[PDB]
């Protein structure tokens, strides 16, 4: 082991310098089996989160329709 | 119609050292003695590894974000019950994912895959809920809500037939749809040699292993085959003689595994790009070009997870 | 990268100021004050 | 070329010393080694080449078809050249490769409404050519499905097909007649 | 010096004094007995 706090048991194995928070966010570098850990003061390992979630409002009768266009390159 | 591709295999590294001499001092000097092979051979497979969670990756994550089915679900005749996720069980899976996961019966280390199963599962419900809601539209910019029978009315009018045809027909159209997804469960169910693709890249790694140890136990010409007994039961220099032709024979055991590794890993890779196009091309839209995605004129396309 | 005898970083060095013996040790580090 | 320079058994690396600096036959012999080592170094750097060359080459087979399909023509294979709706492409060289730049089309700002699949006048079903039915409050249009370009509906921009009674949903609205009978008198 | 830290470890193995944001494998570790124990079968004129 490298010469010279807090010990955490993953699915991948047991960090050591880190604490993990129930709060999920977007993956920075990536651990193992669904965890990630990026710099705050203090690195934090918390499980990966998909996206922003969001449903459409879905109905047989209603209908969406653009009114305006971007052009992207 | 049903269509199976695998994505990725299972990972692994191999560490030289412990492989070649193993817990043998005087064994290792002679390993210095030769140059750099195992440093290398270490790098050849930490890159095949980190190429199997790039396909993955490529393959599910299309869709930015997470869309959800309508709780009330009127989708004016047409039934998906067995197509979307099932709440009442654990690890939300859909009964054809259920059954597809059940059929599939399966100094050397097995790093984990970095996607864990629940989250292939919500890639994959995500896509569901945005083609049933948004037709082709999410695939290009915002979702735009719109009845179903209507977006097949549209999909009718692509591929060359008017579409009052659809709307005074929508009773038949809609008893033809369901009839045939439930008998597609059954049929995946019967036949066993169904998921005949899936299967063979797990015999094949496994068996590749086996023969990787086995090869371990053979001799490769010497008085025994386990170093002790050549070391302290002969005199130390010709024992290091002995020694040396064994060192040499388990390297080139180590050296065929490597390279048969390397082809086999170009191989999934070239099916994984065929199956990123598949998703794109006739989940996201509509296909024209023929043949491509089933026998017929195309309509649409359901994704579903496997294990590998 | 070379790989020979050094004196290791943040080591633990005597200070002294009718002199002891001392081993040697494989070598060893001296230094004189400015004076 | 630090593979040159390992001894791989032997008293010394350079085949000199082994040479001239012991007797002739077991210098052979220890040539004889050397020599073997010297050979499998070649032949992993040459299999190794042959790999990468085959990813390369596929890699080249993808661009010449991006480049034939892409820029020579417009492309309808969905997220194949950008994200959105395709509409031209502009080839730029690099040192090793080469750079494309996708000119796409993007909607925006979305404003929604209520709409029926056919409209039922004089007990006949209409339908619309191109476009959909859409209304505002008390009102209906026609309008193409891209883009939002109200129109009254007109007996020449919607077909009919049948009676009034086997479509699901369908809704009662006058279908105007064209100018001309309106003009005679 | 390569033995002080661990990033003193991961500047040696990639041959550099600045290194980037990411996971990188050091070397490995290994546990080792330190200790003996024989037990030969136990139950002349
Ligand atoms: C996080 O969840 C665990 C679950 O048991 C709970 O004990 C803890 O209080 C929660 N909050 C933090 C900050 O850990
Ligand atoms: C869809 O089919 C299943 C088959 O068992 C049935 O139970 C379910 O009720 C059907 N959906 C609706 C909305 O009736
Ligand atoms: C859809 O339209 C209705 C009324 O026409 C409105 O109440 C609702 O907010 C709209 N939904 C949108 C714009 O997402
Ligand atoms: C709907 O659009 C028509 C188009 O001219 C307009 O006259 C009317 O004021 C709008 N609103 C309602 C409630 O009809
Ligand atoms: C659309 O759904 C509503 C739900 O309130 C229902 O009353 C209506 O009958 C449905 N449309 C048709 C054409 O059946």
């Amino acid at each position: 082991a490298d010469q010279l706090s807090n010990v955490f048991q993953t699915r991948a194995g047991c960090l050591i310098g880190a604490e993990h928070v129930n709060n999920s966010y977007e993956c920075d570098i990536p651990i193992g089996a669904g965890i990630c850990a990026s710099y705050q003061q203090s690195i934090i390992a918390y499980t990966m989160s998909l996206g922003a979630e969001n449903s459409v409002a879905y109905s047989n009768n209603s209908i969406a329709i653009p009114t305006n266009f971007t052009i992207s390159v | 119609t049903t269509e199976i591709l695998p994505v990725s295999m299972t990972k692994t590294s191999v560490d030289c050292t412990m492989y070649i001499c193993g817990d043998s001092t005087e064994c290792s000097n002679l390993l210095l003695q030769y140059g750099s092979f195992c440093t290398q051979l270490n790098r050849a497979l930490t890159g095949i590894a980190v190429e199997q969670d790039k396909n993955t990756q490529e393959v599910f994550a299309q869709v930015k974000q997470i869309y959800k089915t309508p709780p009330i679900k009127d989708f004016g005749g047409f039934n998906f019950s067995q197509i979307l996720p099932d709440p009442s069980k654990p690890s939300k899976r859909s009964p054809i994912e259920d059954l597809l996961f059940n059929k599939v019966t399966l100094g050397l280390t097995v790093l984990p895959p970095l996607l864990t199963d629940e989250m292939i599962a919500q890639y994959t419900s995500a896509l569901l809920a945005g083609t049933i809601t948004s037709g082709w539209t999410f695939g290009a910019g915002p979702a735009l809500q719109i009845p179903f029978p209507m977006q097949m009315a549209y999909r009718f009018n692509g591929i060359g037939v008017t579409q009052n045809v659809l709307y005074e027909n929508q009773k038949l159209i809609a008893n033809q749809f369901n009839s045939a997804i439930g008998k597609i469960q059954d049929s995946l169910s019967s036949t066993p040699s169904a998921l005949g693709k899936l299967q063979d890249v797990v015999n094949q790694n496994a068996q590749a292993l086996n023969t990787l140890v086995k090869q371990l136990s053979s001799n490769f010409g010497a008085i025994s085959s386990v170093l002790n007994d050549i070391l302290s039961r002969l005199d130390p220099p010709e024992a290091e003689v002995q020694i040396d032709r064994l060192i040499t024979g388990r390297l080139q055991s180590l050296q065929t595994y490597v390279t048969q590794q390397l082809i086999r890993a170009a191989e999934i890779r070239a099916s994984a790009n065929l199956a990123a196009t598949k998703m794109s091309e006739c989940v996201l839209g509509q296909s024209k070009r023929v043949d491509f995605c089933g026998k017929g004129y195309h309509l649409m396309s359901f994704p579903q997870s496997a294990p590998h | 990268s070379t790989q020979d005898l050094f004196l290791p970083f943040f080591s633990n060095v005597t200070w002294f100021h009718d002199n002891p013996v001392l081993p040697f040790n494989d070598g060893v580090y001296f230094a004189s004050t400015e004076k | 070329v630090k593979q040159l320079s390992s001894n791989f058994g032997a008293i010394s690396s350079v085949l000199n010393d082994i040479l001239s600096r012991l007797d002739p036959p077991e210098a052979e012999v220890q040539i004889d080694r050397l020599i073997t080592g010297r050979l499998q170094s070649l032949q992993t750097y040459v299999t190794q080449q042959l790999i990468r060359a085959a990813e390369i080459r596929a890699s080249a087979n993808l661009a010449a078809t991006k480049m034939s399909e892409c820029v020579l023509g417009q492309s309808k294979r969905v997220d194949f050249c950008g994200k959105g709706y395709h509409l031209m492409s502009f080839p730029q060289s690099a040192p090793h490769g080469v750079v494309f730049l996708h000119v796409t089309y993007v909607p925006a700002q979305e404003k929604n409404f209520t709409t029926a699949p056919a409209i039922c006048h004089d007990g006949k079903a209409h339908f619309p050519r191109e476009g959909v039915f859409v209304s505002n409050g008390t009102h209906w249009f026609v309008t193409q499905r891209n883009f939002y370009e109200p129109q009254i509906i007109t007996t020449d921009n919607t077909f009919v097909s049948g009676n009034c009674d086997v479509v699901i949903g369908i809704v009662n609205n006058t279908v105007y007649d064209p100018l001309q009978p309106e003009l005679d008198s | 010096d390569c033995a002080l830290d661990p990033l003193s470890e991961t500047k040696c193995t990639l041959k550099s004094f600045t290194v980037e944001k990411g996971i990188y494998q050091t070397s490995n570790f290994r546990v080792q007995p330190t200790e003996s124990i024989v037990r030969f079968p136990n139950i002349c004129p």
